[PDB]
């Protein structure tokens, strides 16, 4: 998250780490034994780790769990990036410091907002990864505005969040994290063109056209 | 020759770590994958990497 603020210990009790030895994507925890990711934070060997704030020290609330199964959406395409999300079950069930995010009613409009989170790099040129979690309120744009910064590059499937001015967006470490307005799980971090640049906000993956296919995969599995 | 290519990130947001041959130190380092659109000279391990690459 660059140009964000420190979220504050467990502010976002439905944040995520996917650890393979060290932290690699975020996620969100949608069910007791349920996370909601990208897909292409898809790996084997997958544990989660959930009541963190400094990713770096163990700090007491944690919950480490082993993921048991990724399903990563049938229709995603690794070129254009289209259906970019992923379940992962847990081994086992989380203790509910933690606490699941419900899934949307509705889509969201332009201008609403929402709350991004994660552990990502901080600084647009340049490389610097926090301990503890940071926080980004940044609005949606309209689907227009998305299409005219990324020709041919915007699926229905996919929503732009942030500023025009560049400065403040999501980048490298924030992947499968959180876009959270109203309550309500709205958009997974995905893509975009480098870091906090102008006129090139963050790509999100728009939640509210999966809500049936994440219920009954996760009844069926 | 792949090889010789710089290292690409990608457009994605992951924060995954890769190997890549870097013909100028004549051995195979590290570098942040992004998670998606991966060129050829992005490798799993070093020992992959200097299967393909080394000596380039
Ligand atoms: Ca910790």
């Amino acid at each position: 998250i660059v140009g964000g603020y420190t979220c504050g210990a467990n502010t976002v009790p439905y944040q995520v780490s996917l650890n393979s030895g060290y932290h690699f994507c975020g996620g969100s925890l949608i069910n007791s034994q349920w996370v909601v990711s990208a897909a292409h934070c898809y790996k084997s060997g997958i544990q989660v780790r959930l009541g963190e704030d400094n990713i770096n020290v163990v700090e007491g609330n944690e919950q480490f769990i082993s993921a048991s199964k990724s399903i990563v959406h049938p229709s995603y395409n690794s070129n254009t990036l289209n259906n970019d999300i992923m379940l992962i079950k847990l081994k086992s069930a989380a203790s509910l410091r933690v606490a699941s995010i419900s899934l949307p009613t509705s889509c969201a409009s332009a201008g609403t907002q929402c709350l991004i989170s994660g552990w990502g790099n901080t600084k647009s040129s340049g490389t610097s990864y926090p301990d503890v979690l940071k926080c980004l309120k940044a609005p949606i744009l309209s689907d227009s505005s998305c299409k005219s910064a990324y020709p041919g590059q915007i699926t229905s499937n996919m929503f732009c969040a942030g500023y025009l001015e560049g400065g403040k967006d999501s980048c490298q470490g924030d992947s499968g994290g959180p876009v959270v307005c109203s309550g309500k799980l709205q958009g997974i971090v995905s893509w975009g063109s480098g870091c906090a640049q102008k006129n090139k906000p963050g790509v999100y993956t728009k939640v509210c056209n999966y809500v049936s296919w994440i219920k009954q995969t996760i009844a069926s599995n | 020759d792949f090889c010789l290519e710089p290292p690409y990130t990608g457009p994605c947001e992951a924060r995954i770590i890769r190997y890549f041959y870097n013909a100028k130190a004549g051995l195979c380092q590290t570098f942040v994958y992004g998670g998606c659109r991966a060129k050829r000279n992005n490798f799993k391990s070093a020992e992959d990497c200097l299967r393909t690459c080394g000596g380039a």
